[PDB]
This record gives structure tokens, C-alpha cells and sequence, in this order.
């Protein structure tokens, strides 16, 4: 598996790959592993799936409900301190994950989550077994003063590479970006295929 | 009958529960209320009356959402009002999360008319002294529901609900259509409200919500309502 | 007896139970219903009442399915009606689940009247004020009960229910023949009906609803029901 | 005493339990049987009244099996009896499962009687209003029983129950003889119970059942029971 | 007290508790009995009371066991009283599996005793309407106790139980002898019996069961009774 | 109605709670208070009154602190007030723990109404005898919330509380103004209290408590206050 | 106050508690008794009172062991004093066990008048019907108090118990000494008795219990009770 | 109101509990007592009332210590208050185990109050019948509380309870002054005491106990009190 | 991780390194393990993340409730009493954490505590991987003579040293400094990027 999430001046951008693997082998090629949990608010997961989905539907009704009886969207750093009590409280039974949650507030934020309940904010993450690839390229070509279109193709470059040397990666790449003009925003597929040809990766 | 109106769960010699038919009078003190459907949608309407400019204006609404498809309005005793919309805001949350996604409403409205019915069969307790109004939609689509404080469901076309129940239902028997328009039957809703309205009074920035197929509700503001 | 007449859980000195007796004053005020077996099956049948247009008439049945092969219909406080068959809905699913298939139906019935029978003798909870009637096929066959709010059960080759009870199993208790054929039997059904029936009301499109061996059960529209 | 008939738990100054007499006036509603032994066996009856034709009459026997050597049969309450007879035959298999063989019926008998005393020394429950006949065979031989509403046990040779039961004690105290054979003491039976009818009724198709040792019971059809 | 005789938990102005007071009246309705040590031993007696011929006389018995070297008899509502003896059959079992022999009899007397005080100060349940007589030997000797509703103990060389309770403790008081010899002690028990007796009555064939150190109970046949 | 002001848990033919009426005229006996928003803050007034010099100034003041950003003040049963606010400080730091801060307020005044709410439907349990009132400042801005015995919430510009509440919000709704300035408001504060006040009293260096965005709390002395 | 002398947990309006002013009337019904402190002992005495013949005269002692250097007399419900005596034997132990001995007595008493005064500020229980003398030796020496129903604990020299209570302090406030031998403390101790003694009654073989430092309890036969 | 002065749960149509305002008439039966502050110090004083010289002049005192550091007084039902002292001297010692050392005061008398108010607001348990004072030194300084039996706190510089507390207050509000030295304080103290006794009674070796920072509580003897 | 805290005259000084290591990389360099729980009082956290943060926001509200009903703030020797029961509860489902306590009351006081509750007072600690590293520091210049700046200075040595010799330590150092008359102050970066220059140390 392979997430990442990284910051910029008014906008966040997370991305992942879509290769599943069970009973020791590629079963799907077209999982899903990003969500939208809030109108200007993302998460990713890698780990055991079936964690990670029941999480997923809990987080979803936690900031539903509470942005219908309050009327207004929950911070990020609530969010990742609501999780981070609801895994430590199970530590011992837990679950197994790792998680990044992105969104938008008054400014951009993006926290690691691990399943003990630590959470840290950063400025880009990454998980899962291609992590290390990823962060090789971002230390190398990361930017604060990047625009958006400069940070998609580089999420883009990133995982790129982790399917070409991590085994349990691979698949068409889902992208998001979050901003408080336009909100949570898919990408559709054409214009990932579109970025790649024009950056020379197939 | 003074001998068996003190006790929930005593039949009087005629077989009733007055401490059951006497819930159903604190409703009647409250804002009068509606729905009605239409083409491939549904909508709400709260008799909203005037207050102290003292107080925010977005806390009068009686209009509460369930969620993005789900709305309901209440009449009665607020405190306890406050309470089961809470409980259907979470009973709905137990289906997403159980089912992936709220499939149906019969599914909602069931868990709380469950609820109201558990307070009427036990002693040390009494009932809830509120109706409500449900609407969304489903798979299915346009929806309608209402819940006496027992727990008597019943889906509808159209209702109404507070004080002026009995005049509206009356109107509204009478001149309502099917598949309409939306303002069309916005019109036709003011007026069976005006209709159950005492002369003296007039309507005073009425709450609406409506909502249409494969979209979301839509609180639209006073100054569209003027229209 | 003013001073026996408070709680269930006391005798009067003549051994009796008014609010036992009361519980059943609450049925009589319900719709009128009744079933008949014949040959190779069983129905039922519902005095339906018309309403105000404003109600979906798909809500307004009465004639309520247990599983593909089990039905019943109520009478009586509505609010309870609505708990006992999911009481039902759900008892019938243990049985599948814990012996493969709902091979026997008094093996369900029986679970209910022990859930009526146990709001009886303890106090601080009123009973059910409602009776319902049972009909489905079994490994045997056909089959026909019914429940007082007791739990008091007794297999029938036909029975009514509602207020015109007394009258109708008057009529059918002279008129009813064995292993007849199905339309055969209705006619004989809405007749009973038409007897216990105040004259200046009719017939409304009653709910009828009939299975047969090796069938399901078939809820045949308006349309055949004014022939 | 108006002061002291209201609650199972409060003594009269004379030291009673008039909601415990009161509980043995509803026995005397229901309809009358007995039993009697004889040679190597014992055998029960019942007093069949008429009913609608309307009713399968393999339900309204209140012949009742407990066990392929035991059986029994209650007066009173339906409601309630249904209950005991369900819980005797869970005693007995409980018994079967610890012990390998109902050895005994006096263990069982035993079992709810302590189920019956319950409801008379705690208040918030009523009691049975029931009284039952126990019959069949042990390792010591035919047996006979009866229990009140408290829970009093009582081994006889004969024994009636119902309304007509003093009637039938006293014919039967007269003319009773043991060690007979069957038929014999059938025809006594059925004339002691003919004693106590009203004359203006007389013997409908009444439900016998025997038993004999090495054997298991026998429900003879309404066929023999004309002889 | 009308005002003070509801409740066990009340007591009056004077610092009584009639609910206590009444418990006590229902004793003396039962039958009479007695109890009396002597040379190495100790008895017992019941008056015995002729009923129908339809009974077992095998379950008549009043002289009830709890071990082979312990016995006792009651007096009073029957359906407790079947319930005590086997509350004691109990506790003697569980000192026989602790201390691996029934050392004590005043260790199982206290077990009964907590038992029934327990019903005396909360409410919600009433006492229990019987006092008892125990007898046995243990390491010390010949014992003999008694235990009132409440719980109250005492230990005596003799008493009585029942009806003709004062009028024989009154006779046993004048002529009774410790260190006797078996008969003459029975013929003296007969008599104080036979004092109490109204004129119209007489003997009818009591109950007797002795035992002596070294040896166990002994129920010896109505034929030596007659003696 | 002397037959319905007896328990909580019963409504009145005319559907009404006076065990709940009832318990808001506790309210009216306590001190006055009030609170008003204005430009980026909000404040707080309480009715000081003269005590005997022996008592420290120090814990007669009703302005209490929920967190260095929420305050509130009460009336009524001051033993039940002292509960409450424990309550809160005790709910408020369940969010910070849960959600990592106090992100909201109506979070925190909705799990208290659901306290009280909670003793109005149960028996057994009186209600509570007071109101509050709640201020600071959250995500959003400045709040202002109040609270009756039974969960109404409601969110005002302004509100009163105490015996002169009616007679305050009468002079505060015809001459409150919004967005003013800090001293500005008080200066009106402090009048529409004096107006409240009966002519034969006067003001007793009342309590004030006030805050701004990006600020805390700022409970000035009376010094300050008399000016 | 017939309005307020029904439960315990009901004060009148002048502050007071009736059902427990009642409690301490059923104590007075007690025989009598008292305990005096002297020269590194202390002691106690009891009103015997004669009985018949027939009792056991090893049983009738009141003045009971806790442990050999504790002991303790009651009066009241004779009932309830066999419990609390038992109470406190297992108390005792609990010490023993936890500490390794029974360092101080206070530590003993408080563990019972807790138990007592736990009933009497609960619904559904009556308080306990006897107050109580403690007496024994511990660490600190010669120790003596008293207990009544509610708990109230107090350490006397000397002391009373009973009927004649009141008439024993009296003669006993006037002619106690302290430091006094053994005999010289008893024919003192006898006589403040002899003086609450009706003049048509005597001393019948009194009760008495004596203890000294360094020893063990005493209890010396009637023989030497004569001198 | 006859009506509303029976139970602790109901409030009267004037917002009012008497089951309440009656606890606070048993306390105003107990003996006198204060407590007054001073230069580095607090101190107390009570009522002394001769008894007989049979009781130990160790226990009359009613000067508790929780801790070396920490006292109180109380008046009222003697039962109740030896509870809650013992529930006080085991909060004090939960908190040095929690925070090593008792660091302040009303983090104790909260937690008795709280105990208090428990038994005001739910049914089936009477209030305490008590106030208390309690004093001592904490980081603060010396301090001084009081507590009614609903839970009601507040700090004084000085305070008075019994029967002669308005006497005192009266007096004691004239003449109190601040940062005394010891003796000068307790001469005045003596002197408001003194001032509501009546003319027919003096003073009786009243007790008193001081304390100083730094140091530890002082009960000194009669000896010094006389001066 | 490198925690340390020490004590003078009237004054108390804690300092901390950043650094953050999950999945057995540098995941993270600018983390936080310095916190402010009271006016007059900080802690300092090693070891687990979650099972620390948790512990924070308990720490932080059961202060924050005595400070507002008593009004005044809880001494130290009291909060470590605290964690020391709250710890020594769970000694066999336990966290796994060493912590840090430091403030000011009548004077100032330091505390160290362990994971099974145990509580000890002392003129300066660590904790942490580089602790060893620190103490040797401590051992050699530490002199309650000493003034603030001439702490500060020593704090950052010690660190500074740790951070050359553990490999788990690292990132910008944060410092904070705690008086009766100023409180809880922590300090400027810029101000920690001066001495660092002043002193020699990059």
C-alpha cells in the first residue's frame, strides 16, 4: 500500500494507489483506500481492510451529526484527537492501521495517526510499504511555494516510483484536492492519465 | 373518569388510557406545522411566530435536519422535542454504519415510534408529549411519515400537525394535487395554513424546507418566502 | 368492583381479572376481520375502512406477512399491533435459524402468547390491548389460530375479529362448509361480513389474502376484490 | 374484609389470605374431571362441553401428556394452565437429562408447586389461578395428585376437580372400590361425574385416557367412550 | 390498629407488629402436636385426623424426617410448611458436606430461623404462617426446639403445637417427669393429648415416632398404637 | 388540580406537568441576574445583595467559571446550583479530553439539559429547582444560552434571570442595542436591573463579569463597579 | 401525628422521627438488666424471670458471649436481638482476622450501630427492636456502653436496660462508687434492681457476669447468686 | 400544606420542600455551638450540657478531630452525625492518598455535601438531620465552613449552631472583630454564648479548641476554661 | 527522545529535542514533547506517543478543574502523587512512558516518574535515549550558583551533545523557563539560534 498528503499555502492534496492483496496475492486491482469524511476533510488508510473500513463508516457519522446539530464543520485537530483516544482505548485489542487525515479549517493541516493513538502534524506524510520512496522524492523536490497543478504532479512522480520498486503497490492513481473555494474535489481519471504522458511514466 | 386517569398503564371499564388521550393534548399547544409531495419531491412548513428580537434567529427553526436527506418538525413539550430528534439523529447513524447507507426511512422512523411505545406499557414513567413530522428521500423516493406519542405511524400524501391540525386537513382534503410543481404547491400550503389561522393574526416569515430528487434540502431564506 | 378494578395482579373475590376484561373492550373497537379455511388452504379478510385520500393505501392494510407462508391481521391499539408483529417477524426467524425452516406454526404462536401472558400476572406494566389472528401452511397444512390478550390460543376452521365478531360467527356458524373451493368460500366470507355490517354502511374494498399448498401467498388487488 | 383483600401478602387479623381464597373461586368456573386407580393402572376424565363446530376438536382437549407415562389435566385460568403444562414438561426433562429416567413423579409434581408458592409470598405477582390432576406410572407404581393454587400436594386414591368437584367427592366416597379392572371403574367414574351434572345437561363426548403398567397411555376415541 | 396492621414494617404507637401478632393466629388453626424428652431419648406426637377414605395414608403423615436421626412436624398454612422441611433437608446436607457428620442440631435450627426473620423486616413479602418442632440426637444428646414465625428460639424438655397448644403445656406442666422410660412417657403424651381434646372427640390413630442414643427414629405402626 | 400536582410522570386532562410548573416558581425566588452580547464580547450582572459582615466576600459571589472561556450564574435551590455547575466543569473537560478543546459550546449546555431533562420522566426523583445562564466565547463568537428545570435551551442576544427577570427583558427589549461598545452596555445593564429594582432598594455592588475575543475572562472589582 | 408516624423516612414537622420513638417503645416491653463498671473489672447483671419447668434452664440466659472477653445482654424483639448477637460475634472475628486481635472494643460497637442505623434512613425495612450492653476488656481496660435502634453510642460507668431503666439510674446516679470491690459493686447492683422491682415481686435467681484484668469472663451459678 | 409536606420529592405549588424546611427544625433541638477566626487561627466552641455523672466525660465531647489539622462540630440527630464524621474522616484520607497531603478544605466538605444533597433528591431515603462546622488550616490559611442537611456551603469569619444560633449571630454580627490574639477572642466568644442561654441556666464547662499555622489542633481542659 | 529538566534558585528550566520516530524511521521532525499543564507548571513526555498525549489532556483538565473551584493551583509534589496512583492502577496493562514534572509553589521542585508509578525528587533529570549523554553534561557544569541565561546555555550544550551520539534525538531545540513573577515562558527560536552561534555548536 501507498498514501500520501501533503500541505501548501490554501490547499491539501492527498493521493493513493488501488492495488489490494489478499490471501498472498493480487485479488483486486481497483480497491479504494481515500475517503471523503467531511466537506473539507480526507483520510487514507493502509493496513487490514476491514479496520480500516469500520473506522471509516464511524468518523463519517461522528462529523455528520455533529456538523448537522452544530452547524459547522469540526476542526482537524479535534478530528485526530477523537481517533487517537478511540485506538489507544483499544491498544491492547486494536486495530491495524495507519492513517493520514487532511482537510481545511483556517488554514491547511495534515496528521499521521498510528493504531496506538499517536497523531502528529506535518507538513506531508506518507504510509504504507512504499512509503520510503515517496519521501525520498519530496525531500529532493518539495516546495511550501509550489502552486497545485506543481504538487499534483509531484504526488504523481512519487507513487510512480513506489509501484516501480514496492511489490504491494500498483493501479490507476486516485488524487483529491480540498481548498475552501471549491472543497473536496475528485480528480477524474483522464486528467491523471492526461499529467502522466506529459511527464513520461508508461 | 377521576378513578383511572392517574396511571399509564390502567384501562379504564371502556377499555382507553386517558393519561394516553391526555399526551395528545399537549401536542395540540404547540406551532402548527405541515408537509405535502409533489413531483419527485417533498417539503415542510412551521407556523413560526413572532418573538423577542432578543433572540437568534437561527434557533427558532423548528425545521431540524436528520441529515442531508432526512428533515422532521415537532410540536409539543420542547424539552422532550429536543430529545427524539437527537435519538433519530443517532438511530439514523447506526444504519450508515450498519448498512453502509440510510436505504430507507421506515427503517428510521420505526426505531423511535419504538421508543414512545416503551414509555406507555410501563409504570414510573411517562410518555412523550410531542408528534413529529418525517420527510426525505429514499431508494424509494419522496417520503412522509408522522408519530403519535405512542408510537401510530401512518405514511401520507399531506398532514399537519400543532393546533390548527384539524383545519388544515380539512382545506387541504379538499384542493390537494398530486405531482404538482414546487412553488405550485408552496402556494397551495400557505393558503391551507392561512386557512386554519385565527383572522386576528397573519403569517410572520413561515419556516420552509424543501427537497428534490437526487439532491439535497434546501432552507431557503424569509426573503424568498415573502413570495 | 371500583375497588378490584386497578390492578391486574388482584382477584376479585369472584376470582376474576377486570382489567383483564377491560383489555378486551379495546379490541372491540377495531376493524372487523375474520378467515376461513377450505380446500388446500386458508384466508383472510378485513373490514377496511375508507379514509381521507391524503394516505398512501399501501401503509392503511392490515393484512400484515410474517414469512412467505404465514400472515395475520390485528385489532386494537394500534401502537401495540405494530410491536407483537414484529415480535412475530422475529420469533419465525429463530426457528429457521435454529431448526433450518419454520416447520410448525403453533411452535410460533406460542411464543408470542407467552410474551401477552407475561405483562398478566406481574405488575407495574399493562397488557396488549389487541387479538390477532394467524393463517399460513405448516408440514400438516393448512392452519388458523388465535390470540386473546391473555394468551389464551385455540385452533379454528374459521373465526372473526373487530366488533362485528358475535355477528359474523353467527352467520358462519350456520353457513360454513368444509373443503370448498376458494372464490367459493369468499363470497361466503364478505357475506358473513355483509351481515354484522350496520346497514346504512357497505363494503370498501376489504383486504382479503389466500395461499394454497405448495404456494405462497397471493394479495389479489381491488380490481378482483368487486367481483 | 374490604381492609385486608387486596394484596397476596397481608395477613386478616384471623390469620388468612383472602387473596388466596379468592384465587380458589376462579377454579370452580372451569369445567370438572377427576381420576381414579384401580388394578395396575389409573385413568383421568373430563367434563367435554359442546362448542362451535367451528373449533378443531383436537385442541380443545384438556388431556394433556406430559410425558408417554405421565399426563394431567388442569381447571381455571387457560391462560395460565397453558404455562404450567409447558413448564412440567420442561421439569420432566430435566429430570430425564440428571437423572437418566423420570424415576419418579413426586420430583416433578414437587418442581411446581415450589413454581406456584412463589407468586403467593412476594409481592408484585399474582397467582395461578389454577389447580391441576397429575397421573402415570413410576418405578413404584400408578400415582395420582393434585395442586392448589399455593402449592399444596396431596396424594389420593380418587379425585375430582371443577365445579361439580364436592358433588363428585361425595358420590365417589361412597361407591369407590379398589383394584378393579378398567372398563369397571370407567363406568363408576363417568356416574359419579353424571352425579354432579345438572339435570338438565348431560355427557358430550367426555375425554378419558388410561394407562397400565409395562404400557404407555391411551387417548380411545369418542367411538368407545359411547360404551 | 386498623391503621397500623397493613405493613410487617410498621410498628405502633405501643411497639408492637400485628402483622407478626397475626401470622401466629394462623398457626393455631392447624392440628396439635407435642414433643417430650426422657430416659436416653426423645419423641413426638400429632393428633392425627381422620379424613376421607380416598387418601394415601402414606402422605398423611405429619412426622416428617430431615435426617435419620433428626425429625419434626408443623402446624399451620401447608404450603410453607412443605417448603421449611425442605429448606432444613437442605441446610442439614450442607453441614454434613462442611463438617462431615451433622455435629449440632442448634447449628441447623439457627439456618431456619435467619430464614424466616428475614421475612420479617422487609417488605414487600409476608412471613411464613407455621411454627415447627425439631427432635434428633446429637454428640450432647436428646434435643427438642421450636421456632415461631419471627424466629424465636428456645430449647425445652417438652411443648406442644397447634390448636390445644395452652391446654396442654397447662396438663404437661403438672405431671410430667424427666428420665421416664419409653411407654410411660407415650401413655403420659396421650393423655395431656387427650386433655386438650374437646369431649366429642377422640383419638384417632396418631402419629408417634421415638428414637434413643445409639439407635435411629422408629415410626411405629398405627397397631402399636392402639396400646 | 389537586388530583394532578402530586407526581412528576403525570400530565393533566388539559396536558400539563405542575410538579414541573411548579418547580419554576423556585426559580423566581432567587437573586436577579442578566447577560448581553455586544461588539466581539458578552457579559454578565448579577443582583449582589447585603449579607451580615461575617460572611467572606470571596464565595458569596454567584459568577462562576466553567473555563477560562465560559462563565455562568444561577438561580434558585442553591444546593442543587452547586451541583450543576459541577456537572458542567466536569462535561467541559470531556471535550477538551475527547476533542482536544472546547471547540463549541452548545456541545456542553446540551449534555446538561439532558441531565435535567432526565429527572422529569422518571419517578422517583424531583427535578431540578434552578436556571443558568451561560456565556464565553467559542469558534464561532460570543454566546448566550440559558437553561429551565426541564432542558428548553434557547440562544438570546440578551436574558434575565431571577425575580425582576419579566420586568428586565420589558425595559432590556425596548432599549438593547447590538455592537456596542464595553462599558456602554453596562451602564445600560445596570439600568434595566435598577428598573427591576423596588424603589426601596438600590444597587449593592452587583457582580460583573465580561470578556473579549482573543481574551479571557476579567472579573473587575467594585471598585470599578461604582462607576 | 396519625400523618406522620407510618414511615421512617418521614420527619414531622416539628422534626422528629415517630416510627423510631416507636421502636424504643418495644424495648421497654424487655426484662431488665444493667452493668457496672468497678476495680479493674466491670460486670452485669439480668432480670430473670421464672418459667416453666419445661424449659431448659441453659437457654433462657440472656447474657451472652461475644468472646471471652467481651459479653453482652438485650432487650426488646427477642427475634432481632438473636441476629445482631450474631452480628457482632462475626464482627468480632473480622477484627481478629484483620488485626490479629481484638484491639479495642469501640472499634466492635461501631461496627453494629452502623448495621443499625442503616435502617432507619431506608424505605422498606423497620428498624431493629432492642438496644443492647457491651462489656469486656480490651487494651485500654474495663469498657462498658449501650446501643440503641438508630445507632447512638455512649461509654457509661453504669447502666441500665429495660423496663425499670429509668427507676435504676435514678437509685443508681445517687449511690454509685467507683473503684469498688467485686461483691461490695454486686449487692449494690442487685439492689439499685431491687429498687425498680414492682413491691408484689422478688429476685428469682438473677443473671450475673462478671470479668477482671488479666482473666477471663465469669459466669458463677446461681449458688453463690443467692448470697 | 398537609398535601405537600410527605415526601422529600415533591415540591409545593409555591416552589417549596417541607420534608426539607422540617430537617432543619431537628436541628435547632441540639446544643450550641460556634466558631469565630482570628490572628493566624481558628477556633470552636460548644454548648456543654451536664449529664449524669455516670457517663465518661471522654465521649460527651462533641469536638471531633478529621485530622491533626482539621475539626468540627455538629448538631442535630446524634445517629446521623456519627456518620457523617466517619464519612469525613475517610474523604479526608482518600484525598492525602490521591495528592499525598490534604492541600485544601472544601475539597472536603464538597464531598460531604454531595453525599447530602444525594438524599434530598431521590425517594425511598430521608435526609441527614444535621448541620456541622468544620475548621482548620490548609495552605490557604485557617478557614471556617458550614454545611444545612440539603448541602448548602458557605465560608464565614464566623458562625454559630443549635438551638441559640440566631441569639448569636445577633450578638456576634455587633462585636466580632478581626485578627484578634486567642484569649481575646475566646472571652468574646464565651459572651455571645453567654447571650442566648437563658437567665435560669450558666455555663458548664463548655469545650473549645483552637489551632495556629505551624502548629497543631489544642483541646484544652476545663482547668483553663474557667478563666 | 531527550527530555531535561533542572532547577536554581528560583527558577526551573525544561528543554526537549523534536524529533519523532514510527516505523522505525524518521517520520517526523518537528514534534512536540514539551507541554505547559498550569500556569507554574510543565511536563515533559518519552516513549509511547499516544499513551503520553492521552496522559497530557488528562493531566491538563484535572488542573485546570482545581484551579477554577479552589482557585488557587495544585503544589507539584501533589500532581506527581497524582500520576503516580494513576500509573501504579494500570502497573500491569500499563503505559509506557517516563515523564518529567516541574513548577514552581513556595520554591521550585523537579520530579521524574516511571512507568509503575514511582515518584522521586531531584536538582535536574532526563529521560530519554540520550539521557546518559545529559548527565555526563550535568555531572561536570551543573552549580545551583548558576543563573538563568547560564542555564539555558547548559540545557542546550547537554542537548546538543545527545543529539551527536543518539541517533533517536534530533530536530530544533525547544526551551521554556518558569518563574513566579514572569510564569511559563518558552522561548523564541531565534533566541535558541543565537546562543547556539554564540556558543559554537553548528
Amino acid at each position: 500500500t501507498t498514501t500520501v498528503g501533503i500541505t501548501l499555502k490554501d490547499a491539501v492534496i492527498m493521493a493513493t494507489e488501488r492495488r489490494v492483496t489478499m490471501e498472498n496475492f493480487i485479488m483486486h486491482k481497483n480497491g479504494k483506500k481515500l475517503f471523503q469524511i467531511d466537506t473539507y476533510t480526507g483520510m487514507t488508510i493502509a493496513g487490514l481492510v476491514g479496520d480500516a473500513q469500520v473506522l471509516v463508516r464511524y468518523m463519517k457519522a461522528e462529523l455528520e451529526l455533529y456538523r448537522l446539530q452544530r452547524r459547522v464543520n469540526m476542526p482537524i485537530e479535534a478530528v485526530a484527537t477523537l481517533l487517537s483516544n478511540m485506538l489507544n482505548q483499544v491498544k491492547y485489542m486494536p486495530y491495524m492501521v495507519q492513517l493520514l487525515v487532511g482537510g481545511i479549517d483556517t488554514a491547511p493541516h495534515v496528521f499521521s495517526i498510528d493504531a496506538a493513538g499517536g497523531s502528529v502534524e506535518d507538513i506531508y506524510a506518507s504510509t504504507g510499504s512504499g512509503s520510503p520512496f515517496v519521501y525520498g522524492v519530496l525531500e529532493s523536490q518539495y516546495s511550501e511555494k509550489m502552486t497545485v497543478d506543481e504538487g499534483v504532479d509531484l504526488v504523481i512522480r512519487a507513487i510512480s516510483a513506489a509501484k516501480q520498486r514496492d511489490s504491494a503497490s500498483g493501479g490507476m492513481i486516485d488524487v483529491a484536492v480540498i481548498t475552501r473555494k471549491d472543497g473536496y474535489v475528485q480528480l477524474p481519471t483522464d486528467q491523471i492519465e492526461s499529467r502522466i504522458r506529459k511527464l513520461g511514466l508508461i | 373518569q377521576m378513578a383511572y386517569d392517574r396511571a399509564i398503564t390502567v384501562f379504564s371499564p371502556d377499555g382507553r388510557l386517558f393519561q394516553y388521550e391526555y399526551a395528545r393534548e399537549a401536542v395540540k399547544k404547540g406551532s402548527t406545522a405541515l408537509g405535502m409531495k409533489f413531483a419527485n419531491g417533498v417539503l415542510l412548513i412551521s407556523d413560526k411566530k413572532v418573538r423577542s428580537r432578543l433572540i437568534e434567529q437561527n434557533s427558532i427553526e423548528k425545521i431540524q435536519l436528520i441529515d442531508d436527506y432526512v428533515a422532521a418538525v415537532t410540536s409539543g413539550l420542547v424539552a422532550d422535542a429536543r430529545v427524539l430528534v437527537d435519538f433519530a439523529r443517532i438511530s439514523a447513524q447506526q444504519e450508515k454504519v450498519t448498512y453502509g447507507s440510510l436505504v430507507n426511512i421506515e427503517n428510521l422512523v420505526k426505531r423511535v415510534a419504538d421508543q414512545m411505545q416503551q414509555y406507555t406499557q410501563y409504570g414510573g414513567v411517562r410518555p412523550y408529549g410531542v408528534s413529529l413530522i418525517f420527510a426525505g428521500i429514499d431508494q424509494i423516493g419522496p417520503r412522509l411519515f408522522d408519530c403519535d406519542p405512542a408510537g401510530t405511524i401512518n405514511e401520507y400524501k399531506a398532514t399537519a400537525i400543532g393546533s390548527g391540525k384539524d383545519a388544515v386537513v380539512s382545506f387541504l382534503e379538499r384542493e390537494y394535487k398530486e405531482n404538482l410543481p414546487e412553488k405550485e404547491a408552496v402556494t397551495l400550503g400557505i393558503k391551507a395554513l392561512k386557512s386554519s389561522l385565527e383572522e386576528g393574526e397573519e403569517l410572520k416569515a413561515p419556516e420552509i424546507a424543501s427537497i428534490t430528487v437526487g439532491n439535497k434540502y434546501r432552507i431557503y431564506d424569509q426573503e424568498e418566502v415573502k413570495k
